[PDB]
RNA sequence: CCGGCGCGCG
DNA sequence: TCGCGTCTCTCTAAAATTGCAGTCCCGCGCGCCGTAGGAC
DNA sequence: GTCCTAGGACTGCAATTTTAGAGAGACGCGA
């Protein structure tokens, strides 16, 4: 309702993936870490991307 | 495609369509963007909303056909059952679009 | 299965892709089943 | 020289 | 002389359950049992 | 004896099963 052309579509999706990385590379290592399990984080990255 | 017309498309040529309609339709396509942009961006208020959209019992059968003569007593009837044989614009311009404008 | 595949032979692709076209145009321009009839 | 059922090992 | 809520359906838009489809660690060893049915 | 011989647990989802919503043609009663 903002923004019109793809800048409402374009920085739309941006915002909303940029937000839902952060979230699931911190719920995944926080599930991990709880557990002692040392996992790097290129390899969440790897699965989440 | 039977149409030789079609030959070069890919899912053959676009459809016919009248010019008198082409311009009708790039009439309505303005206006469900005005319309739209009205929301997201007081006696006013309501008209203006109103036009946008504006440019969108036995008697009552009559709206399904023509309604030939009919009116006095039993010639609705007589059709009825007959008829199964055949079967403001200075304010809406202070809003502005943007498209485009990057 | 006779009838289903002469009704596939003589199909023509061109006038169903104008006529689900339409249809969902004049669908649009008018909430379920009035989306589900849209995405067949 | 094919599949089911039962029993086991890491 | 029509007019009026309305009797009895009437057809469809919109949820609300509901019956499939799909899936459910890996790698080894051994044994037993199939292969059925009927008028001769 | 036998030799041929014909019933989990969860998720996802479209399919029935309504519920409702208005709605209308003919109408018994009625003005």
């Amino acid at each position: 309702r903002i923004l019109g052309i793809p800048w409402g579509f374009l920085i739309g999706a941006e915002l909303t993936i940029v937000q839902s990385r952060i979230s699931l590379v911190n719920k995944i290592q926080k599930v991990y870490r709880s557990q002692g399990v040392q996992i790097h984080n290129r390899h969440i990255e790897i699965i989440v991307r | 495609p039977l149409d030789p017309d079609a030959a070069g498309f890919i899912y053959s040529n676009p459809i016919e369509t009248s010019f008198k309609q082409r311009c009708l339709e790039d009439w309505k396509v303005h206006h469900r963007k005005l319309l739209r942009t009205l929301q997201s961006e007081e006696s006013d208020y309501m008209r203006v909303m109103e036009r946008l959209r504006n440019i969108i019992e036995l008697k009552e059968e009559l709206e399904a056909q023509g309604l030939p003569i009919d009116g006095t007593r039993n010639v609705l009837y007589q059709r009825v059952q007959k008829a199964r044989r055949i079967n403001v614009d200075e304010l809406i311009c202070r809003i502005k679009l943007h498209e485009g404008d990057t | 299965a006779g009838a289903i595949r002469e009704q596939l032979a003589d199909l023509d692709l061109r006038i169903i892709i104008e006529n689900s076209l339409v249809e969902w145009k004049q669908l649009g321009e008018e909430d379920r089943k009035i989306v589900r009839r849209k995405d067949f």
